[PDB]
């Protein structure tokens, strides 16, 4: 019954070690820690409540405890069960959560031979992720180049095609005096211009589409980095979490 | 090249690359006589190039000087079209497009009527700032392009007024005398507080006394002689134009703590007035509702679908969106999960509900949501990862709470960002398509529901104690508050106003997810008493993202904050425009306004808006900001063009250096390099243009026998420039730096800038300890400058000057200070390696060998790699990385080999706990300063949690005395039991 036997105190871990233990936790879990301030006396209670990871002070005064100025309680186990089974309003109806599910630390249920195992899998399973995240940056900023140069195709084709439009406008009054005229030379020479305009805009277009198909390509890649990543991150996480658990293991 | 003649005739003509475009538009109507419709042509004067550049935004070539090469053409071809637009308009667009690096076309096309407001309502401070430039001209605007570099406090620091010679400093004025550049020297004797017009008056003084005037006479040649000169820094474009005390400019004070004497040119000031020209600056062409209070309902948020979702179905079980409304990183309710559904059909169609009444909803609320994948592997060891993430704000820039339908295209989770949502990140939606698009409908009440009016609106909805408020007062920014605390804090709220600076804790205590509470913080906020600058910056942090609070402190800097300190803390208060939530904001319009009335504010705030523009989730805010910017930079848009060239000539090169010639070795790397370099179009844009690192540097003719790569880590390129100032010989003739492309140096800059900013206290504390923060600027992509410190060797490069002994450093310095010189070497070179050994634990930077740790003949030591700091060694005990072998002890010890017996080591330590004891008394500041740089991106702080690691350094949580030990204890058991007494 003795605190450094309870499932919930957990000593002098850090706030950040709290809030990883806490995060997107249901609320009413709480754990209950040595004070921030080293010296010997109140300890913290950090429940989350709405979101958030509401910490309360434990004063000790005279060998008794509680959250305020009676300080009724004979220990810090006694306090917690009692609000275990007691709603915190009964203190505070700015919240009325209950003290529901301690963050128990007995969920541990050759070692150093596992844990060097354990240091090399996560070290390369990380290579693998920096490497794609790299090629996976690489690809989406060369998408981007990619997609300008689109953006800058389709425009060269605006132009080339608007020329279609005024040769078009201005070759009748040419085309027909000449034909009214028999000056088949001109004639054919104007020919001529649409001949090169055209060939001109087919070689633009022929360009256009060779860089569509390849930026369809390297986009269906990008994609298939973005999978791979996306399969390798959970296990990179699980990994670090195991390799952090037998390291704190091996260090008890 | 292919031209397009307006009468539909298509012509090739043989250009060549450094052809001007008049050149070429007279060569294609030459050439155009030989085709049928030659005869239905105008005079070439009617008609102008057109063409598309690489941008791929159609380009019209009003200025017909540029180059073919120059034009940036995406294909070879032109178009002639005749003129239509406004000629100098369409130039300062290209040139305001070159500068920002995108074409200000854009901007005229997003349809979003935040931005299209913005940059229209911007406008105001740009004209209020170039108003104000010439209140008094012409020396207003010199005021602008020079502005004094002066200290913020004219009050000496008593160590260093004990420098000078019974508070008098020796000064050498120089004078041209003749047109063949004739040197006259003046040395002069003043007081330390003499403005500039009293220096200029005892140099005429001396200048005239030989001609022995009458009292008059001289009264009248010294009385003429003041309005007719002025004072530059010899070797830099620093000039004295405004009535400080002499000592109080920078220049000066640096003289008297180096133990230098200042040069100064009695420049006449109609030079001045002349080279500087009157550039203006013009506006652009483009320039039922229910109260939210009234609503009595709860929030919820319809999840329609998601697309283009990238996990492999055959890995992952199911997806689901996680949602939550925040306030800053405030959950104001617990967060909303959708219906796990398959990844092949992400459908929903579910309202998610929220806790938070409407009424309830703070302004300053936004919905984070991210859509996340489950690998459900036997019940508790499911493990839950985000794919993409995106925050709404619940209120647009016009007050309004978001209703209907609309779709989020979702941004890829950053790197190294483990948990489901970032309330962080930006708002808005991903620019980038092939993205997530998540659909959401908000619920709609008949009408616009708009934040009331708070103006009207806010009528509507003990000695122990005193100790307390005070010791919650002193508490640093990132302490933890407890409930009881929030409650007494909130109990007292009135009494807190008699102690000012407890605003940042009492802003904690409110329940930002009640309006009765809000309510009262916003009424008290309107009476607040003003606070330090220092402290205001806190309350511009992503955790105060109320309006009202940071208005308060936009106003408390506006008040308070010099020049000198917001040039300082440009990088910070840069930094948090990310956290802003509209694009018009007061902080914007501070900086902006900040920035057009200082070229000295305004070079850094260009170039690190710059900096950031390859980044998407801020580029069109930086740009916006940049096009206002740099619409009324007024003339500094030429320097910044210059610069801007020079650096994408030099990206192009070590780009080409690193992609193709990588695999070749160092003798042929340095032959291409060489051969590119001489070439005519690499010489003009390289040369002549102001140094992007200070621009008081003129960077002029390359000296190219010096221009080398070096064998550092990617290859950097060492440049080497000549300093075209006639008295650059006084200050330095040779201006190196190194051009680095490939590594990250937004870091560095940041370790640079808190270095400065601790020396600085320290000066200020009457500890000479000297630290060494060189220039650093960060111009891209993991591209940047590094200043180069002249007569500097590496640790490493001196023990190469042999097995080297470990009395080798000491060897050298000894040598290199021969004769009475000798003390004053080891005693500075102690006191930067104890202010090094102290900012380095402080910071935790990465580990220190003999290859990044200098050592100048002066016997200055400092630092160059700060890669890495807050320890990001977590992925694989806080470790102090400089550690003081036997070759530093034996410098500071005088030769003598004992480790920690000697009287200097312990005179060192001592100097190193005083100077640690002044840090952690600072730590709010530098707390400060880390909790802002946290949306900038870099890995090695995303969250608040990466912070805590100075708080650990510092030992804030322990007693002073505590403090102490705990810093005693570190570096004895890093030093191997020397620090134990």
């Amino acid at each position: 019954m003795s605190l450094q036997d309870a499932e919930w105190y957990w000593g002098d871990i850090s706030r950040e070690e709290v809030n990883e233990k806490l995060r997107d936790t249901a609320d009413g879990t709480f754990l209950v820690r040595d004070a921030s301030t080293k010296m010997h006396g109140d300890y913290t209670l950090t429940l989350r409540k709405g979101g958030n990871n509401k910490l309360i002070k434990i004063f000790h005064r005279d060998g008794k405890y509680g959250f305020s100025d009676p300080l009724t309680f004979s220990s810090v186990v006694e306090l917690i069960n009692h609000y275990r089974n007691e709603s915190l309003a009964q203190y505070n109806p700015k919240l009325d959560v209950k003290l529901l599910y301690p963050v128990s630390k007995y969920q541990q249920d050759a070692v150093g031979k596992k844990l060097h195992e354990y240091n090399t899998q996560f070290q390369e399973k990380s290579r693998e992720y920096d490497r794609l995240y790299e090629e996976y940056t690489r690809t989406s900023q060369e998408i981007q180049m990619k997609r300008t140069a689109i953006e800058a195709f389709n425009e060269t084709i605006k132009i080339f095609e608007e020329q279609c439009q005024t040769q078009e406008r201005y070759s009748k009054e040419y085309i027909e005096k000449f034909k009214r005229e028999g000056n088949e030379k001109e004639i054919q020479r104007i020919m001529h211009n649409y001949d090169k305009l055209k060939s001109r805009i087919s070689e633009i277009i022929d360009s256009r589409r060779r860089l569509e198909e390849d930026l369809k390509k390297q986009a269906a890649e990008y994609r298939e980095i973005d999978k791979r990543m996306n399969s390798i991150k959970p296990d990179l996480i699980q990994l670090r979490k195991t390799r952090d658990q037998y390291l704190m293991w091996l260090t008890q | 090249v292919e031209c397009l003649l307006p009468n539909g005739m298509i012509v090739t003509l043989e250009c060549l690359r450094e052809a001007t475009l008049i050149t070429i538009k007279h060569e294609l109507f030459k050439e155009a006589r030989k085709y049928p419709l030659h005869q239905l042509l105008q005079d070439e004067s009617s008609y102008i190039f057109v063409s598309v550049t690489q941008e791929a935004e159609r380009e019209e070539f009003f200025d017909e000087t540029r180059r073919l090469c120059d034009l940036r053409l995406f294909q070879p071809f032109l178009k002639v079209i005749e003129p239509v637009g406004n000629r100098e308009e369409k130039i300062l667009n290209r040139e305001i497009g070159f500068a920002i690096g995108m074409p200000v076309c854009e901007f005229d096309m997003v349809k979003d009527p935040e931005v299209q407001d913005f940059r229209r309502n911007i406008l105001n401070v740009c004209k209020e700032a170039v108003d104000l430039r010439d209140l008094n001209s012409p020396h207003s605007r010199a005021m602008y392009v020079y502005p004094p570099n002066v200290e913020s406090s004219p009050e000496l620091p008593k160590h260093i007024y004990n420098k000078l010679d019974k508070g008098q400093i020796i000064v050498v004025i120089w004078v041209i005398v003749s047109p063949n550049n004739d040197k006259q020297k003046y040395t002069l004797k003043i007081n330390h507080d003499c403005v500039p017009e009293q220096v200029i008056a005892e140099a005429i003084r001396k200048k005239t006394r030989s001609m022995l005037l009458s009292s008059e006479q001289l009264k009248l040649c010294v009385l003429e002689y003041q309005g007719k000169y002025i004072l530059k820094v010899c070797g830099c474009d620093e000039y004295f134009l405004e009535k400080y005390p002499l000592s109080q400019y920078k220049y000066i004070r640096s003289c008297i703590m180096l133990g230098r004497m200042p040069n100064l040119m009695l420049m006449a000031k109609e030079s001045l007035y002349s080279q500087l020209p009157m550039d203006c600056f013009t506006m652009p062409s483009y320039s039922s509702t229910k109260s939210l209070w009234v609503i009595n309902s709860a929030l919820r948020i319809k999840i329609l679908c998601a697309t283009y979702v990238n996990v492999n179905i055959r890995d992952i079980d199911k997806i689901y969106v996680r949602t939550g409304i925040y306030h800053g990183g405030e959950p104001l309710c617990d967060n909303v999960n959708t219906q796990r559904v398959p990844c092949s059909n992400p459908r929903w169609n579910e309202w998610l509900n929220y806790d938070i009444y409407i009424p309830d909803l703070p302004r300053a609320a936004r919905l984070c949501l991210s859509i996340c994948s489950v690998k459900g592997r036997k019940g508790a060891k499911e493990e839950h990862c985000p794919l993409a993430w995106g925050n709404i704000n619940l209120f647009d820039y016009t007050d309004t709470l978001v209703s209907g339908k609309m779709a989020l295209n979702l941004w890829p989770v950053p790197h190294g960002l483990e948990d489901l949502l970032n309330p962080i990140g930006v708002t808005g939606s991903n620019p980038n398509k092939e993205t997530p698009c998540l659909e959401l409908e908000f619920d709609w009440f008949s009408s616009v529901v708009k934040f009331p009016d708070m103006s009207v609106i806010e009528e509507h909805a003990r000695e122990n104690d005193k100790e307390q408020l005070k010791a919650i007062s002193t508490r640093d920014p990132l302490s933890e508050i407890t409930e009881q605390e929030k409650d007494f804090l909130w109990s007292h709220r009135h009494y807190c106003v008699t102690i000012p600076e407890i605003l940042p804790k009492l802003l904690l205590s409110v329940k930002w997810n009640s309006r009765d509470e809000v309510a009262q913080m916003y009424c008290l906020v309107k009476d607040w008493p003003p606070i330090k600058p220092e402290q205001a910056m806190e309350l511009l942090d992503c955790n105060y993202p109320d309006p009202m609070v940071r208005g308060f402190a936009v106003r408390c800097l506006e008040k308070y904050l010099t020049d000198d300190k917001l040039s300082q803390y440009l990088i910070q208060l840069v930094q948090v425009l990310k956290y802003e939530q509209y694009l018009d904001n007061l902080l914007v319009r501070f900086l902006l306004k900040k920035a057009l009335t200082n070229q000295r504010i305004g070079h850094f705030f260009f170039w690190h808006l710059k900096s950031e523009m390859h980044n998407k989730t801020v580029s069109q805010r930086f740009g916006l900001l940049l096009e206002s910017y740099c619409r009324a930079c007024g003339m500094y848009l030429k320097h910044l063009n210059r610069q801007v060239e020079a650096m994408e000539k030099l990206i192009n090169l070590t780009d080409i250096l690193k992609q193709e010639k990588k695999d070749e070795t160092q003798k042929v790397q340095m032959k291409f390099l060489v051969e590119q370099m001489r070439r005519p179009d690499f010489m003009d844009a390289l040369q002549g243009f102001l140094s992007p690192l200070n621009p008081a540097h003129q960077l002029g003719n390359l000296r190219l026998e010096e221009c080398r790569i070096m064998s550092s880590a990617k290859r950097p390129l060492w440049l080497n420039w000549e300093n075209p100032d006639i008295m650059s010989e006084l200050l330095f003739q040779n201006n190196e730096i190194i051009f680095k492309n490939g590594d990250d140096l937004r870091q560095d800059m940041l370790t640079l800038q808190i270095i400065r900013i601790m020396e600085n206290i320290w000066q200020n504390q009457g500890l000479d300890l000297r630290m060494l923060p060189y220039g650093c600027l960060s111009i891209g992509d993991c591209v940047g400058l590094i200043e180069v410190v002249r007569n500097s060797h590496t640790i490493m490069q001196i023990q190469c000057k042999g097995q080297f002994n470990s009395h080798t450093l000491h060897q050298w310095l000894k040598d290199k200070n021969k004769g009475e010189i000798y003390d004053a070497a080891i005693d500075l070179f102690t006191r930067s390696c104890a202010g090094y050994c102290v900012a380095t634990f402080i910071l935790g930077i990465g580990d220190r060998h003999n290859s990044n740790i200098m050592v100048k003949d002066d016997g200055q030591l400092f630092h160059i790699d700060f890669g890495h700091f807050l320890d990001h060694k977590k992925k694989k005990r806080e470790r102090v990385p400089f550690v003081l072998t036997q070759d530093f002890l034996i410098v500071i010890s005088k030769g003598a080999q004992e480790c920690t017996k000697t009287r200097e080591f312990e005179r060192f330590q001592e100097m190193c706990y005083k100077a640690y004891l002044a840090i952690r008394q600072h730590a709010n500041l530098f707390i400060n300063l880390f909790s802002m740089m946290l949306g900038s991106g870099m890995p090695e702080l995303q969250s608040f949690d990466d912070i805590a690691y100075i708080r650990k350094t510092l030992a804030l949580d322990k007693t002073e005395q505590e403090a102490l030990e705990y810093f005693m204890k570190q570096m004895n058991d890093a030093h191997h039991g020397g620090w134990t007494t």
